[PDB]
DNA sequence: ATTGGCACGAAA
DNA sequence: TTTCGTGCCAATTTC
């Protein structure tokens, strides 16, 4: 219902078809927190 | 209808394990061909799992069994 | 002033240690003296502190009746009561350097009033008087039950009633000594000091004074069995509340005030200091009516005690003197015991729910929280 | 109310990781619960303690 | 510091730089600004300073100076335990956020 | 505003 | 000299 932009759409679909079922993936958000930090020098990653 | 999950909770023990179990067999009812096992009375399959539940009809170890027998079935008939 | 007893049963008395004067009653010269009413089925009713040198019409266990005055004292004097009965001689009390001759003028009943080191002369700050005990034969008297010879000091601002070669006895005081809502449980929380603390004893053992005057007064601990005199630093203004000579125990009161929950936790432990805390909180919500488990109470002083200090390093790889996760203490010492190893040794730390939120191992949390700079 | 909420996040944010993960510990420590009494009135029963 | 008597961190000012220059020419060097901090983060050793600041812990006795060396051993081995270098803190790039 | 931690200076 | 008092500065305050 949020800044996860593929699940949103997704979402729609399944609803439309008539399956009540998500695949929730990774809110765009923390990608911008993850950019912004970058931006200050500062070396953040996800791992495995 | 349904006002009150309790009969299913102590059939099961817990709501949380009752909600998967519950959405387990929901979802075989709702993209799977599945048929209900108690008779729907214009009911959505939620609530007809719930009562499935509630009648002993459905637990964790049942659905275990029937997925092991229809894998069973399929790779003994796909010859 | 009084206690008023409000139904009928069986007195009990704890932490007692009191003596019988002249008159035949019985005199509280004890400090932590807890007076509770224990009924015919042995439940505890009512409770009540009863101050040192303090006035018994009743004996310990002895049947009362509703409405009844069990024991009274002065509030505005703090009696030297002592324990054997015999003749006062003074020693290394001289006027003029360590006291004073002030004399009423209506009343007529006076006597030399003690002065303290801000006020007598530089010669009396190496004179430490006292006020012996002695028989018909100029012996001292010993108190039963020990041997030290029975003398008492005199602290400043001291007023005494009976001159020299007066009779006293058992239970006579020789001297008189002149004296909520929202932010209290956020500061309960928070784990703030009060602003007068008030002060505890860090060990046990007898107590004495030591260099007066050397910008504030001091004290001395000396345990019983051989170990090292404890110093504290009492600052002036503050109303002492123990005599010189005195035994004490650790985690006991000797200034007067609030007591920080850091000093419970340092020297009573962390059951004292969880039900310390729940019971001040629930003092809070109860006087509006609000009912609250204490569950949730003690899950909160859990979070609280999450910190522990390494006070030696031992076989384990934690460097002394610093701060660590109590699990992970616990997780090291219980692997290295498993292979016949020592541990390390280790002391419980005090947080409040601000600063333990930020000691937290994962940075995403503490970041999310407040002062995300300084964390990140 | 600003208070209120201030307190009230401080504590989420403390013990928001705390769930309960097991079923006995084995322990045998504990607290000995009392009646709550406060000078010549018993503020709590034991009953509601334990 | 050089043959001189000038330690390795003291601070000048513009009038005893010149007469540090007029006097001992160039047996020192001296410099202001982020490279002459880049210089200095640059050119010391953790594991020696750490040694060093060890046994300075462990000969005397005090309360605050025991704090002191504390925090500042605790930086150092946390700066050895990672990947991290001192002179990183110097920024020589500047990162741009997307558009 | 309030509170806590750090530098600076003055006490024994 | 070492320890303690005192001024400076940062971080906090609902939805």
């Amino acid at each position: 219902k949020s800044d996860d932009v593929n699940g949103r759409t997704k979402m729609y679909k399944n609803i439309v078809d008539g399956n009540h079922q998500m695949e929730p993936g990774m809110p765009e958000s923390f990608n911008v927190l993850l950019k912004e930090i970058r931006s200050l020098g500062i070396n953040i990653e996800l791992e495995d | 209808a349904r006002v009150t999950v309790q009969d299913a909770v102590e059939k099961i023990g817990n709501r949380f394990d009752l909600v998967l179990v519950a959405a387990r067999r929901a979802r075989q009812m709702q993209v799977g061909g599945k048929d209900p096992l108690v008779p729907e009375e214009n009911d959505k399959t939620t609530v007809i799992a719930l009562r499935e539940i509630e009648e002993g009809l459905i637990n964790n170890q049942i659905l275990d069994v029937r997925e092991r027998q229809e894998q069973q079935e399929q790779e003994a008939a796909e010859l | 002033s009084s206690i008023q007893v409000k139904n009928k049963g069986s007195i009990k008395l704890s932490n007692v240690k009191s003596v019988v004067n002249s008159s035949g009653k019985l005199v509280i010269t004890s400090r932590n003296t807890e007076l509770k009413l224990i009924d015919e089925f042995g439940r505890t009713k009512e409770s009540y502190k009863v101050p040192y040198g303090a006035v018994l019409a009743k004996g310990d266990g002895e049947q009362v009746a509703g409405g009844e005055t069990v024991a009274n004292w002065d509030p505005h004097t703090m009696p030297v009561i002592t324990e054997v009965s015999g003749f006062v001689r003074f020693t290394d009390m001289i006027d003029g350097q360590t006291i004073t001759r002030q004399t009423d003028e209506l009343t007529g009943l006076s006597s030399l009033v003690v002065l303290d080191s801000a006020e007598r002369t530089a010669g009396g700050k190496d004179l430490r008087p006292a006020l012996k005990i002695v028989d018909a034969q100029g012996n001292d008297v010993l108190i039963p039950g020990t041997d030290m010879p029975a003398q008492y000091f005199l602290p400043g601002k001291a007023i005494v009633q009976l001159e020299d070669g007066v009779q006293i006895s058992s239970g006579d005081t020789l001297a008189r000594i002149p004296q909520g809502g929202l932010p209290r449980v956020a500061d309960l929380f928070e784990a703030r000091r009060p602003k007068e603390p008030a002060i505890l004893a860090e060990i046990s053992g007898i107590v004495s004074f030591g260099k007066e005057t050397k910008g504030k007064r001091r004290l001395v601990i000396t345990p019983v069995d051989g170990s090292d005199p404890y110093e504290e630093m009492i600052p002036k203004w503050r109303q002492l509340n123990v005599f010189e000579g005195e035994r004490v125990e650790r985690g006991d009161v000797i200034s007067d005030g609030p007591e920080a929950p850091h000093d419970i936790l340092r020297l009573r432990g962390v059951h004292a200091v969880t039900r310390y805390i729940v019971n001040e909180v629930q003092d809070v919500y109860r006087l509006q009516g609000v009912k609250i488990n204490d569950k949730h109470i003690e899950v909160i002083v859990r979070q609280m005690l999450r910190k522990a200090t390494i006070v030696n390093a031992g076989s384990s790889d934690f460097l002394e003197g610093e701060q660590v996760e109590y699990s992970r203490v616990k997780i090291a010492n219980r692997e290295l015991e498993a292979n016949g190893k020592v541990g390390a040794t280790y002391s419980r730390d005090l947080l409040g729910i601000t600063k333990a939120s930020l000691a937290t191992e994962s940075f995403i949390s503490a970041a999310s929280f407040q002062e995300t700079t300084r964390v990140l | 109310t600003a208070n209120s909420g201030y307190l009230t996040r401080r504590l989420v944010d403390v013990a928001q990781d705390l769930v309960v993960t097991e079923d006995d510990c084995g322990t045998h420590e504990g607290i000995m619960m009392t009646p709550v009494i406060e000078g010549g009135d018993v503020k709590e029963p034991l009953r509601d303690r334990v | 510091g050089g043959m001189t008597n000038l330690e390795r961190q003291q601070i000048l000012t513009e009038e005893q730089y010149l007469d540090a220059l007029e006097e001992f020419g160039d047996e020192f060097d001296a410099k202001m600004g982020a490279e002459a901090i880049q210089a200095l983060l640059k050119s010391m050793d953790l594991e020696q300073e750490c040694e060093q600041l060890r046994e300075e812990l462990n000969e005397t006795n005090s309360e605050t100076k025991r704090k002191k060396l504390t925090k500042r051993i605790k930086l150092l081995e946390a700066f050895v335990q990672s990947g991290n270098k001192p002179e990183w803190m110097i920024l020589t790039v500047l990162p741009v956020l997307p558009p």
